[PDB]
C-alpha cells in the first residue's frame, strides 16, 4: 500500500515529462545510427541508446 | 537463565502485539 | 488539543515522561499518532520520541522504525532517521547504519540531512575495526560538503555530521544513560533541544550537554592525579584515533588520564607491578580512586 | 534587516474561499482584490479577509476602475469591526501555475513602497482540485547577497516548481510559506458543514426499489460469474507480460464481482439494521 501511495504521489511530476515520437525504421546503417520515418515529418538519421 | 528466557519471550510477545496493532492502524490510514 | 504545536508538545512530554522505560502504552500512543495525525510536524515528533522511549534496548528501535523510514511521508522518514540516531547514540548499531545508508541519498534534502546527522550520532568515536562503515560515511560527508550542486540543507547536515563524529577532540561520547544505568538528564535534555533545531539553529548548541567524556581518571588519597599507566589488552590499531588527514602488538599502555572508550572498558586492566590499585574494578570506568 | 525564511502568511478559511470563488468566477481573466490583515511580528503576516474591487480588463490584463470603492469599503468595514488595513493583493492565474509577471511585479513594487512587508498571493482556480488548492505568496528582491536569512529549516520545505523557476522565482521574487491556522468555531463549522439531519439517518428506503436493485445486481453477477469461469481457465496459457495487457479494453469479472459484492453487502446490512433499530425505537 505504501509503495502504491508513493508512486501516485510522484506520478504527478512524472507525467509532465515529454513523450516520445513513434517512428518506423527503414534500415540500420553506419557506426550505430538508424534511418527512421517520423510520420508526418520526414526521415531522420538518429542514434541508438546504449541499451 | 530459564527465568530470563521466559521473561524475554514475554516481552517479545508484548512487542509483537504492539507492532501488530500499529501495522493494522497504518494500513487503515494508508487506505485513506 | 487542536493546535498542532500543542499536540507536538504532547508527543514530547510522552517521550520525556516515559524516557527509557520501554512503556508499551507510550509506544502505542506514539505509533498511533505517527500513522494517523494530520500534521507532519506532529508525525515527525511522534516517530522521534520512540528513540527516547526505547534507548535502553537499541536492538528494538530498528524493528519499529524500519517501516516508518521506508514510507511515503518525508517527514516521517526524517523522524525515523532521528529516532534511530537518538536510540543508538554512541552504539554503532549495524542495523541502524544499514537502515540509514539507503536514506543518505533520499530524494528529499532534509531527509538526507537527518540521515547524515543520525549516522554521525550513532558512529561517534567508532573506528574502522569497530564499525566497518565509519570511513565510508566520512567520505560521504566530505563528498556532500564539497559538491557544488547539492542542497544547502544536505550540506548543513553533512557539516554537522562531521562536527559530531569528531567531538571534544575525539574524547567524548553521547550516552543517554550513565555507566551505572541511570538516565542522564543533561544528555536527554540536550538531545531533545538539539532535535529542536528544525525550528531554531542557535539551539544546536545543546548537544554540548549530551557530550560525556570517555575517560578513566585516577586519583590519590588527597584527590590528585597519580602518574599511573593503565593497560588495555587490545591491539593498538583498534580503539585508536582514526588518522591525521594529510607484527601488530597485542597490548597497549595508557597514561592517567586515559582516553578509554566504552567498549575498551571491558578490556582495560591495571598492571600489578605498579603500586597503585583500582578501588572499584576498572571496567566500570570514570573517576577511580587509586589505593596504594 | 533580515526578513527570515521562517516567516509565514496565515490565510483564514474565509479569505481562501473568497479568493478561490472570485478566481473561478473570472476564469479567463486575472481577477484581483485586496487582502486585509495585521503584521504580527517579523515572522507572521496574518490575512484575515479579502474583498474584491470593481475592475475591468481583457484576457491579457486586468485593472481596477475606482479607488473610491476601496477607501469606502475599508471605512465601512472598520465601522462594523474590521479595523485591519491592506497587507497585500491577490489575483488569479487560471492554469499558468503560481508566479508573478512584469505587471504583477510593478503592482507589488507599488505595494512594497507603501508598506515594506506587503505580499502578493496567486491562486490558480482551475488547477486546484478537491484535496489541494494551488496557492502561493510572494515578495520581491531588490537589485542586490542572499534575499533572506535562514535560522531554521522551515523555508526549505517546498521544492519550488519548474514553472515558477522559469518565470522568475528566486531571481526576481521569493516565496513565503502559507499556513492555515484556524480557531475553534471555524474548525467546528467546517466539520459540521457536511453533517446531515438526524431523521435522514433512520429513514428507510422503499422496499420495492431496494428489491429491484438487488435483483438487477444479482442478474448482472450471473453473467459476471460466467465470464469469471471463462477467465479462470486462462491465466495459465498467458505470458507473464501478456497478463497485464490482457485487461486492456476488456471487462474484469473478478473486479466487477468484488465491487458488486461490496455494494450489495453494504446496502442490505444497512437496511436490515435500520429496520431492526426502528422496530425497537418506535414502539
Ligand atoms: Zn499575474
Amino acid at each position: 500500500l505504501n509503495a502504491k501511495v508513493r508512486l501516485l504521489r510522484e506520478e504527478l511530476q512524472l507525467l509532465q515529462e515529454q513523450g516520445s515520437y513513434v517512428g518506423e525504421v527503414v534500415r540500420a546503417m553506419d557506426k550505430k545510427k538508424v534511418l527512421v520515418k517520423v510520420h508526418p515529418e520526414g526521415k531522420f538519421v538518429v542514434d541508438v541508446d546504449k541499451n | 537463565d530459564l527465568y530470563s528466557r521466559y521473561k524475554k519471550l514475554q516481552q517479545e510477545l508484548e512487542f509483537l502485539e504492539v507492532q501488530e496493532e500499529y501495522i493494522k492502524d497504518e494500513q487503515k490510514n494508508l487506505k485513506k | 488539543d487542536k493546535d498542532p504545536i500543542l499536540r507536538r508538545s504532547g508527543m514530547y512530554t510522552v517521550a520525556m515522561a516515559y524516557c527509557g522505560s520501554g512503556n508499551n502504552k507510550a509506544i502505542r500512543r506514539l505509533l498511533h499518532v505517527a500513522v494517523s495525525d494530520v500534521n507532519d510536524d506532529v508525525r515527525r515528533a511522534a516517530v522521534e520520541s520512540l528513540g527516547f522511549i526505547l534507548f535502553r534496548t537499541p536492538e528494538q528501535c530498528p524493528s519499529v522504525v524500519s517501516l516508518l523510514s521506508e514510507s511515503y511521508n518525508p517527514h516521517v522518514r526524517y523522524g525515523a532517521a532521528m529516532a534511530l540516531g537518538i536510540c543508538c547514540a554512541g552504539t554503532g548499531n549495524k542495523e541502524a547504519i544499514n537502515l540509514l545508508e539507503p536514506m543518505t541519498n533520499d530524494p528529499v534534502n532534509y531527509v538526507r540531512q537527518g540521515a547524515l546527522i543520525a549516522s554521525a550520532l550513532i558512529m561517534i568515536q567508532q573506528t574502522e575495526i569497530t564499525c566497518p562503515k565509519v570511513n565510508q560515511f566520512r567520505q560521504l560527508y566530505s563528498k556532500v560538503i564539497n559538491d557544488k550542486h547539492d542542497d544547502v540543507m544536505a550540506k548543513f547536515g553533512a557539516i554537522l555530521a562531521q562536527g559530531i563524529l569528531d567531538a571534544g577532540g575525539h574524547n567524548v561520547t553521547i550516552s543517554l544513560q550513565s555507566r551505572t544505568g541511570h538516565t542522564h538528564m543533561p544528555s536527554v535534555v540536550g538531545v531533545l533541544v538539539f532535535t529542536q533545531f528544525w525550528f531554531w539553529f542557535p539551539l544546536s548548541h545543546f548537544l554540548s550537554l549530551a557530550y560525556t567524556p570517555t575517560c578513566v581518571i585516577g586519583l590519590n588519597k588527597d584527590l590528585k592525579m597519580p602518574k599511573v599507566q593503565y593497560k588495555s589488552n587490545c591491539k593498538p590499531s583498534t580503539f585508536a584515533y582514526p588518522a591525521p588527514l594529510e607484527p601488530e602488538p597485542n597490548f597497549q599502555l595508557l597514561d592517567n588520564p586515559a582516553r578509554v572508550m566504552p567498549a575498551q572498558l571491558k578490556v582495560l586492566t591495571m598492571p600489578e607491578t605498579c603500586r597503585y590499585q583500582p578501588f572499584k574494578p576498572l571496567s566500570i570506568g570514570g573517576i577511580i580512586i587509586l589505593k596504594d | 534587516p533580515a526578513v527570515d525564511t521562517a516567516e509565514q502568511v496565515y490565510i483564514s478559511s474565509l479569505a481562501l474561499l473568497k479568493m478561490l470563488k472570485h478566481g473561478r468566477a473570472g476564469v479567463p481573466m486575472e481577477v484581483m482584490g485586496l487582502m486585509l490583515g495585521e503584521f504580527v511580528d517579523d515572522y507572521t503576516v496574518r490575512v484575515i479577509d479579502v474583498f474584491a474591487m470593481p475592475q475591468s480588463g481583457t484576457g491579457v490584463s486586468v485593472e481596477a476602475v475606482d479607488p473610491v470603492f476601496q477607501a469606502k469599503m475599508l471605512d465601512m468595514l472598520k465601522q462594523t469591526g474590521r479595523p485591519e488595513m491592506v497587507v497585500g493583493w491577490y489575483h488569479s492565474h487560471p492554469g499558468f501555475g503560481c508566479w508573478l509577471s512584469g505587471v504583477d511585479i510593478n503592482t507589488q513594487q507599488s505595494f512594497e513602497a507603501l508598506s515594506e512587508r506587503a505580499v502578493a498571493v496567486v491562486v490558480d482556480p482551475i488547477q486546484s482540485v478537491k484535496g489541494k488548492v494551488v496557492i502561493d505568496a510572494f515578495r520581491l528582491i531588490n537589485a542586490n547577497h542572499e534575499p533572506r536569512q535562514t535560522t531554521s529549516n522551515l523555508g526549505h520545505l517546498n521544492k519550488p516548481s519548474i514553472q515558477a523557476l522559469i518565470h522568475g522565482l528566486n531571481r526576481h521574487y521569493y516565496s513565503i510559506t502559507i499556513n492555515y491556522r484556524k480557531n475553534e468555531l471555524e474548525q467546528k463549522m467546517l466539520l459540521n458543514l457536511h453533517k446531515k439531519s438526524w431523521m435522514e439517518g433512520l429513514t428507510l428506503q422503499d422496499y420495492s426499489e431496494h428489491c429491484k436493485h438487488n435483483e438487477s445486481v444479482v442478474k448482472e453477477m450471473l453473467e459476471l460469474a460466467k465470464n469469471y469461469n471463462k477467465a479462470v481457465e486462462e491465466e495459465d496459457k498467458m505470458t507473464p507480460e501478456q497478463l497485464a495487457i490482457k485487461n486492456v479494453g476488456k471487462q474484469d469479472p473478478k473486479r466487477h464481482l468484488e465491487e458488486h459484492v461490496d455494494v450489495l453487502m453494504t446496502s442490505n446490512i444497512v437496511q436490515c439494521l435500520a429496520a431492526m433499530l426502528d422496530t425497537v425505537v418506535f414502539k
